């Protein structure tokens, strides 16, 4: 506690830095994201397998605010504090940074939180930051963050009675006593299902992320991409299941049937796009849907499958962000007809293309195969139709994104020569990362 | 009865509030559970998470068991 | 032909150059108007939607009548898996009150 | 000329690889996961119930 | 009453000063001594505060009990304590 | 014995002080007079009781009494205060009657003094507005009191006569569709005078109403109308002075459900927040911290405004009143567009701010920073206090 | 001479249910394995009580 | 408590059920007189006086609709216009009464269609609401353009359906729910037991669905 | 890019002036109405409160439905001479 | 790029002829790409020949009321009556004329001048006293020698 | 090699069950105390403070 509110005061000090010393203000601004990548490190190296599934326990008296460690939480702290300095890496403004800041607090405030009321309240807090990033004046569309905070708050509004009903049911908000309660378990079923269906996109409540996460600059579509959405999978695993089992369980086929709905329908959506970054767009609907259905398969490992696909995609998707950034930036477009000859122009640029387009369509050597291969298990097991939908329709996902590959890649060279350094750098530790949980993730 | 089940849930809190144990044990990785007469067992959160923790043990032990035994009919 | 950057670095801004400064800006390309058009109307063709015989036809027979059939295949591979464990009938959403969970401690 | 960035950005992410490596191949086996816990404790087990099973053949 | 009351009035009134320079276009370090009284102002504030706190819940106790409804012991010291939490 | 009524012939002998001591110093040529607004505010200190309620309003008063220059708006808002002050010790409907008309007569001349410029002509017609409303509210309020005197026999606030006082309370809230007296006032008036509406007589009379007020009725409809008329009208309006019109008759509608599930813990302290974000709202120089106030209003999560809906929610739930807590909802859901709006008006603009020119510079520094110190509230707030 | 025009409704309609049929053949067995699983039973039950 | 092998209280559920959770010393509510009309509103063993004592509730509405727009044509009213008292009283009490008119038909037709399906059907769910409610909006929406007569009956449907839900299914689903005392399957925790329910002066809209949940008045 | 306004730009602009010229009376007269009305007849609605949900839900879509708005309200009787 | 003439204010320059409401003509010089109400505030007319936008995002925008005659109908930029910033059009017709209206009654804002519009003459139009919040007002009266001009700022607020 | 043994004998030395068994228990203490002051709490009867006979317990004096 005490060296998390040395790094939240740490990293308020940007503001204070005068603008005209522009070096150490870059360089703060870069090493105030460093660090907690550096304390999520030192938690991992401190945590214990074979120790209590929750550790390192710490509770702020009556003011709620109970934090815990799992390894889900463990690992989408991992992800998420290497994603963050690739985001700091493409701003220029310190508004910028003290959003993305500000973000990053709450969303680890938010991932290792025991209070659901914690939860709601801390979650939240950063809708306006969402809409003042969305919506900026020369480049940004104000719909599209419209869109996404009255999606967010009617989600937060239809939870909250049912927080606080279970809560005076209970009389407490944390989870290790609200998941030792009888309680009427369909209503907060209810809520937590409407909240995080509309935080992770699942039909038909799921229309403003394609707007949102192609308006928003690079680093906002980044974390949007591999941040938000894994709050609503470590939202199931963390609340639903420890506390309402019985409406979990009366509501698998309605979950069921919905995801394959909305697999099915964004999987066919997708080839119809004509911009790379909507096709980026509607290429995570599937895999979280996937995601959905393993957690609630809950057939042999159904949270280790679900956190190794929410890792993969925080992974790989960001990649595929990096480089829709790095051309329009380079390009003043994301017109896809204005892409050409790409490989001949960008020969490394295209290359890292091919190959995080490789890892969205879960091919082995990549963490992303084995996260779906994990994932299908558990659905198998539960039965055996779902497991066969989710495999036949494979081809359709990959249909788009090779065409596109192919389209924007080979033909009659003109646009952008190939990458920078930084870009490079940019780019290196999702490969790095992908490598390493693809060939040994375990050990 | 109503008392009968406050005076088990008073012992049980006493228990697990004095409990403790050494050489290189770690805890949450008891040999046993405890035996109950307890409907819905998460009536005493403390026995329910030592269940917890012991049924979690056992399971990894079938794996471990599993991959033994896969060795075992390999050679 | 410009000179952007001195003879020990130095990047130089060049605002009084007279040539043409290479800049973040030199490889946009010329937009095509008819091809911004054309995006412009599929970023926003929300404007062209009716309620036509032809729209309706497909969003009842493709849109309801999957989802129609993805429930009915969900409820019959959930009630196949309780078949095949050995379970009693289970009370999904409104299916009046009967068995849910299964205890661990008995043996079906 | 070096880069601003570059210094911060490969002591951070060299840093981080660093720590990896020394926590999938120093800490303990039981420290770093469950399944080597239960490997000795379950070999015991599986030895004493192989005769049990052979005695009921 | 809670631990770090005055602390968090010393933080409120940092930022206090902090704005106050904002809305007269200052430094946000000008006149310190508006941060100092400031703090003061704030740390005796958020004591009152935390003491208040106990008050009502000593308030709250006798009038459960005065009603009628008498509590076991073991749940009179979540009500009858001046905890320093 | 009339020793222990010291106080009241205290507080008559500082009004002739100080009519005869701002006779005297009119004769001067003195220009300003912060000297009786001290004096004001120290005669509004020993004139009060020991009450936690009488102190809050006291207080903010006392504050608010830093935002008027002329003697005879400060004797009026005195007087005013006394009027509120004395309601909230009103145990009969003559006392509650003789307060809700000296308040409304006050308010009437406050706003028709101090006007300026073009804009008095408006402010005279809403005013004279407000004042026929108020006769005739105040009509039907003597006219059932009247009934409910012949039928008791007593004093006793009994009966079914009593839901016309219930619709009379109501009226002085702004209570839709007995709303559109507000709506006018806040079309004309200084910021100065609105200010001071929506805080003290809505303070007082929900302290009256929790001291002394019971009925057998519900005003659940009543809720309705306020709630989802403010909330499409402050979506709806393009008016600033309108927008936040419409934001008080929603916030009102929220209070008035918070009052008919009874816990009144939760109205005291969403009464507070209000307040507090009222005296940030009308004395802003800054245009940066104007979305403040919007966020505290939309029920964003780490500001007051959130736990202070938040609260009132649980204790809907406390008594499952489904429907109005669906409303609630789906009205907190309505106002975020315009705040939102609001948000985009004063954040995402170019930053400016005039400079004083006659001293006074920045004359509300202070106050305006201290309201801002809101963020650092839920930390006291999250736990039971208030009660 | 391309018009850029959608297929003919009940050419795509029959289409899309060809392509069904073909590609979601597990589903048919199976149901079909238990249609016949659940006719066995009717016929036992209805001959076990006589 | 977190663990990717299983979730545990998948697997914790009662073996028994649990008996009647004492709340306090005394258990019987405190309440206030209904009126008997509303008693009878809730008679549905009859259709047709379920439908003549449901209508002039839901003719209000058309009611004061009418007198809204009548009001407001009045304040645009042509000064030569308005010295015709009966001309000018005959139109907007025409629309007056149209609206009122058409809201008492629609309300009837609706009270008595589900009254009449209750009685078809033997037992009560909320299909008759969705009968009645499709039912009023077609009826509604008969001879206008053609995105509606579907829309409409969708709505009232809606409306009924939620009516339901909000009203009757989820109270009655809460009809043990308790937020004070011992906790329900859970009276091990050591929560004491209030001599009395807690006596709360609710409003008529906030009345108590069962004995036990408090107590009402002052 | 820029999308372009439909229509003709004199026919919109007849079209914006349609029914406006017309002075505004005084906004005193329906707040009078309205606080009549609520005075005398709003307790007919005392014994609502009692009423089955279901009816209640049904009022309330119909008052809903029937509603008229106050702004942009016009008219076909406002310039016409004679009934 | 040749001998191409020099760039000159004369070639943007555009001229109107404006006619107060107490019918004196007076000579205004306009330029291409500005608003003629711009052009209005930059002669000196009166404060109350101005008032807010009746719009969202927009009431800092002045405005006057005009007359267009019958031939310069066409180059009056086209608005949606459907459209949001149409219903605040409507809302200035319906508030700040009410029986001063004319079919050639126009807005200045939407008036971006041009080649075609030299030589253009249109008059001012009458209006009725309105009232936005403390600072700006209008009485009713033509009575003022301030000029809209001299106001430092547009505070909405 | 060393070095990797090495830091495996610090984290085995520096790591202890008792004192995270003993975290553990402070939290569901901390927390049982909550939720059971909340619980009390929630007996909240509201009354106009003119209802003498639902105050009959309240010592309160009237200056009327």
């Amino acid at each position: 506690m005490f060296i998390s509110v040395l790094l939240i005061l740490f990293a308020l000090c940007v503001t204070l830095i005068p603008e005209a010393h522009y070096h150490m203000v870059r360089v703060w601004s870069f090493v105030a994201t460093i660090i907690p990548m550096w304390v999520v490190t030192w938690m991992w190296w401190n945590f214990d397998a074979s120790g209590h599934g929750l550790q390192m326990l710490v509770i702020l008296g009556r003011s709620h605010l109970a934090f815990g460690i799992d390894g889900v939480a463990l690992s989408l702290m991992l992800l998420t504090t290497v994603l963050f300095p690739i985001c700091m890496m493409l701003l220029r403004t310190v508004a910028g940074f003290m959003t993305f800041i500000l973000l990053e607090v709450l969303v680890l405030s938010a991932l290792c939180v025991l209070d659901l009321l914690g939860f709601y309240i801390l979650f939240e807090a950063s809708l306006i930051l969402l809409f003042l990033l969305i919506g900026r004046a020369p480049y940004g569309s104000l719909e599209a963050a419209y869109k996404i905070v009255l999606y967010t708050m009617a989600g937060s509004l239809v939870l909250l009675p049912t927080l606080f009903m279970i809560y005076s049911e209970c009389g407490t908000t944390n989870v290790l006593y609200m998941t030792c309660a009888y309680n009427h378990q369909t209503v907060l079923g209810w809520g937590l299902l409407a909240v995080l269906a509309v935080k992770i996109p699942l039909m038909p409540v799921h229309l403003w992320l394609p707007e949102a996460h192609v308006a928003a600059p690079t680093a906002g579509s980044v974390l949007l991409a591999g941040v938000l959405l894994k709050l609503g999978g470590i939202g199931f695993l963390r609340f639903m299941l420890p506390v309402v089992p019985e409406f979990c369980v009366s509501v698998f086929p309605l979950v069921s049937t919905l995801c394959l709905v909305s697999f099915l329908f964004s999987t066919l959506s997708t080839l119809r796009q004509i911009d790379l970054k909507k096709i980026v767009a509607y290429s995570s609907i599937a895999h979280m849907s996937m995601v959905t259905l393993a957690i609630f398969s809950q057939s042999e490992f159904s949270a280790y499958s679900s956190s190794f696909l929410m890792i993969a995609h925080g992974l790989i998707s960001p990649a595929l962000f990096l480089i829709v950034g790095i051309l329009y930036d380079r390009a003043h477009t994301k017109f896809i007809l204005y892409f050409s000859g790409l490989g001949a122009s960008m020969p490394i640029g295209s290359t890292l293309f091919f190959l995080f387009t490789l890892g969205n369509l879960a091919f082995p050597l990549f963490p992303n195969f084995i996260a779906e291969v994990l994932c299908m298990v558990s659905i198998f097991a539960v039965h055996e139709l779902l497991a066969y939908v989710f495999c036949v329709c494979q081809v359709l996902g990959a249909a788009y994104g090779f065409w596109a590959f192919n389209r924007v890649v080979h033909g009659l060279p003109r646009g952008p020569a190939d990458v920078t350094r930084t870009e490079f750098h940019t780019v290196l530790p999702l490969l790095i990362g992908a490598v390493w949980l693809g060939i040994k993730p375990m050990a | 009865s109503v008392e009968e089940r406050q005076s088990f849930h008073d012992k049980v809190n006493d228990v697990f509030k004095n409990l403790t144990g050494e050489a290189g044990k770690r805890w949450a990785r008891p040999d046993e559970p405890i035996l109950h007469t307890l409907n819905d067992e998460k009536e005493e959160p403390h026995i329910f998470f030592h269940n917890t923790n012991y049924r979690t043990s056992r399971k990894y032990i079938n794996v471990e068991k599993t991959k033994i035994l896969r060795e075992q009919a390999l050679e | 032909e410009a000179k952007q950057f001195t003879p020990d670095g130095k990047y130089m801004p060049g605002i009084f150059s007279k040539a043409k400064p290479l800049d973040r800006s030199t490889q946009w390309v010329h937009k095509n108007p008819y091809i911004e058009a054309w995006y412009y109307r599929r970023d926003h063709f929300e404007n062209e939607f009716v309620w036509n015989y032809r729209t309706t036809i497909e969003a009842l027979w493709f849109l309801g009548g999957f989802t129609a059939a993805a429930y009915a295949l969900s409820v019959f591979a959930f009630r196949q898996a309780d078949r095949r464990s050995g379970y009693p009938k289970r009370q999904i959403l409104g299916d009046e009150p009967a068995m849910v969970l299964p205890d661990e401690r008995q043996f079906y | 000329k070096t880069l601003w960035w570059e210094p911060y950005w490969y002591a951070g992410f060299g840093g981080m690889g660093v720590g990896v490596y020394l926590i999938y191949h120093a800490k303990p086996l039981e420290a770093l996961d469950i399944k080597y816990w239960a490997a000795p404790r379950a070999a015991k087990e599986l030895e004493t119930e192989m005769r049990m099973l052979d005695k009921l053949n | 009453g809670w631990a770090y009351s005055g602390e968090w009035g010393m933080l409120a009134g940092f930022c206090f000063g902090t704005l106050k320079n904002v809305q007269e276009g200052k430094a946000w370090f000008r006149r310190p001594y508006i941060h100092g009284a400031g703090m003061i102002a704030g740390y005796y504030l958020f004591k009152a505060a935390a003491d208040w706190e106990d008050e009502a819940l000593k308030r709250i106790i006798t009038r459960y009990e005065r009603k009628g409804y008498a509590i076991p012991e073991d749940r009179k010291e979540l009500f009858a304590a001046n905890q320093y939490k | 014995x009339x020793x222990x009524x010291m106080i009241e012939l205290d507080l008559c002998f500082g009004l002739l002080l100080l009519i005869l001591f701002g006779l005297l110093s009119l004769r001067n040529g003195h220009v300003s007079l912060a000297h009786i607004r001290f004096i004001c505010q120290c005669w509004l200190v020993m004139i009060t009781p020991l009450e936690v309620q009488d102190f809050a309003l006291c207080i903010l008063t006392v504050v608010l009494l830093q935002s008027f220059h002329s003697f005879e708006a400060l004797l009026f808002l005195l007087l005013a205060y006394i009027g509120q002050l004395y309601m909230m010790h009103s145990c009969n409907l003559v006392s509650f009657y003789v307060c809700l008309e000296a308040q409304t007569l006050c308010v009437v001349v406050l706003c028709g003094l101090l006007a300026r410029g073009a804009s008095t002509s408006f402010s005279v017609e809403a005013a004279l507005k407000f004042l026929l409303l108020s006769a005739m509210v105040s009509g039907m309020a003597l006219f059932w009191f009247s009934a409910m005197y012949q039928r008791t026999g007593s004093l006793d606030m009994v009966g079914q006569e009593t839901f016309w006082i219930l619709l009379v309370m109501l009226f002085k809230l702004g209570v839709a569709p007995m709303h559109m007296w507000s709506v006018d006032l806040y079309g004309s008036i200084p910021k100065s005078l609105l200010l001071y509406l929506s805080t003290a007589p809505k303070l007082s009379l929900f302290t009256f109403w929790a001291s002394s007020w019971h009925h057998d009725f519900s005003v659940g409809v009543f809720i309705l109308f306020s709630m989802f008329i403010g909330s499409i009208g402050a979506y709806g309006q393009p008016a600033l002075r309108s927008l936040f019109a419409y934001s008080t008759i929603n916030e009102i509608g929220l209070l008035l459900l918070a009052v008919e599930t009874a816990g009144f813990h939760t109205l005291y302290q969403h009464l507070g927040i209000y307040i507090i974000t009222q005296l940030l709202l009308w004395n802003l120089t800054d245009k940066r911290l104007f979305a403040l106030c919007a966020v505290s209003l939309a029920g964003l999560p780490p500001f007051a405004g959130f736990f202070g809906k938040a609260w009132i929610f649980w204790h809907a739930m406390s008594v499952q009143a489904f429907s109005l807590l669906a409303a609630a909802l789906f009205c907190t859901l309505l106002s975020l567009v315009y705040y939102l709006r609001v948000i985009r008006l004063f954040w995402t603009a170019p930053v400016h701010t005039a400079a004083s020119f006659t001293g006074a510079p920045n004359q509300t520094t202070l106050t305006s920073a201290c309201a801002v110190a809101l963020a650092f509230a839920p930390v006291m707030l999250v736990k039971p206090f208030v009660i | 001479n391309y018009n850029f025009e959608p297929m003919g409704m009940g050419s795509l309609f029959i289409r899309t249910m060809v392509m069904v049929g073909v590609f979601f053949f597990p589903v048919f067995i199976m149901i079909n394995d238990d249609y016949k699983y659940t006719s066995f039973l009717d016929k036992v039950a209805a001959a076990k009580a006589a | 408590v977190f663990s990717g092998a299983f979730n545990t209280p998948s697997s914790t559920t009662a073996r028994e059920p649990y008996a009647k959770t004492k709340s306090s010393e005394a258990e019987y509510g405190v309440d206030t007189p209904v009126p008997a009309s509303a008693l009878k509103a809730a008679d549905k063993h009859d259709a047709l006086a379920y439908a003549v004592a449901n209508a002039p509730l839901i003719g209000l509405a058309g009611l004061a609709a009418g007198a809204q727009e009548a009001y407001m044509t009045f304040e645009r009213l042509p000064p030569t216009l308005s010295r015709q008292h009966f001309k000018q009283a005959q139109l907007l009490l025409g629309i007056i009464g149209k609206k009122t008119a058409y809201a008492t038909l629609l309300g009837a037709v609706f009270s008595f269609t589900d009254a009449t399906v209750e009685n078809m059907r033997g037992k009560h769910d909320m299909t008759s609401g969705m009968v009645a409610g499709a039912v009023t909006g077609f009826l509604f929406g008969m001879g206008r353009p053609m995105p509606q007569p579907v829309a409409w009956p969708l709505a009232f449907a809606g409306a009924a359906v939620a009516a339901d839900f909000i009203g009757e299914l989820m109270p009655k689903y809460m009809k043990d729910y308790r937020i004070y005392g011992p906790v329900v399957h859970r009276e091990n925790w050591g929560d004491p037991v209030p001599p009395r329910p807690p006596i709360l002066d609710t409003g008529a809209a906030v009345r108590p669905s069962d004995p036990g949940q408090f107590w009402r008045g002052y | 890019y820029k999308p372009e306004v439909p229509g003709n730009t004199v026919d919109n602009w007849t079209e914006l002036r349609a029914s406006w010229n017309k002075e505004r009376a005084s906004s005193l007269g329906t707040n009078y109405y309205l606080n009549v009305a609520v005075m005398g007849f709003a307790y007919w609605l005392n014994e609502a409160y009692y009423f089955p949900p279901r009816t209640l839900y049904v009022g309330a879509l119909v008052f809903f439905a029937l509603y008229v708005r106050k702004a942009y309200f016009s008219t076909p009787y406002a310039f016409k001479h004679e009934y | 790029h040749g001998p191409a003439q020099t760039p000159t204010v004369f070639d943007k320059l555009v001229e109107v002829t404006v006619v107060d409401m107490n019918g004196i003509r007076h000579r205004v010089r306009g330029l291409q790409g500005q608003s003629l109400a711009q052009a209005l505030v930059e002669y000196g007319f009166p404060d109350t020949y101005f008032f807010p936008n009746m719009g969202f995002y927009t009431q800092h925008i002045v405005d006057a009321h005009v007359f267009v005659p019958k031939e310069f109908w066409g180059k009056v930029q086209n608005v949606d009556p459907e459209s949001d910033d149409g219903l605040a059009v409507k809302r200035m017709f319906r508030d700040i004329v009410q029986d001063y209206q004319r079919d050639t009654s126009f807005f200045a804002s939407y008036i971006t001048l041009g080649a075609e519009h030299n030589g253009m003459t249109v008059g001012i139009g009458p209006i009725k006293p309105w009232i936005l919040h403390s600072e700006w007002a209008f009485a009713g009266v033509h009575d003022s020698r301030n000029k809209q001009f001299d106001k430092p700022t547009v505070e909405i607020w | 090699a060393y070095i990797l043994d090495f830091l495996s004998y610090m984290w085995e030395k520096n790591n202890d069950d008792s004192a995270s068994y003993k975290e553990w228990q402070d939290f569901l203490d901390v927390a049982e105390k909550d939720r059971r002051r909340d619980r009390i709490i929630a007996w909240r009867e509201r009354t106009m403070y003119d209802d003498y006979a639902a105050n009959a317990e309240e010592p309160i004096i009237y200056k009327r």
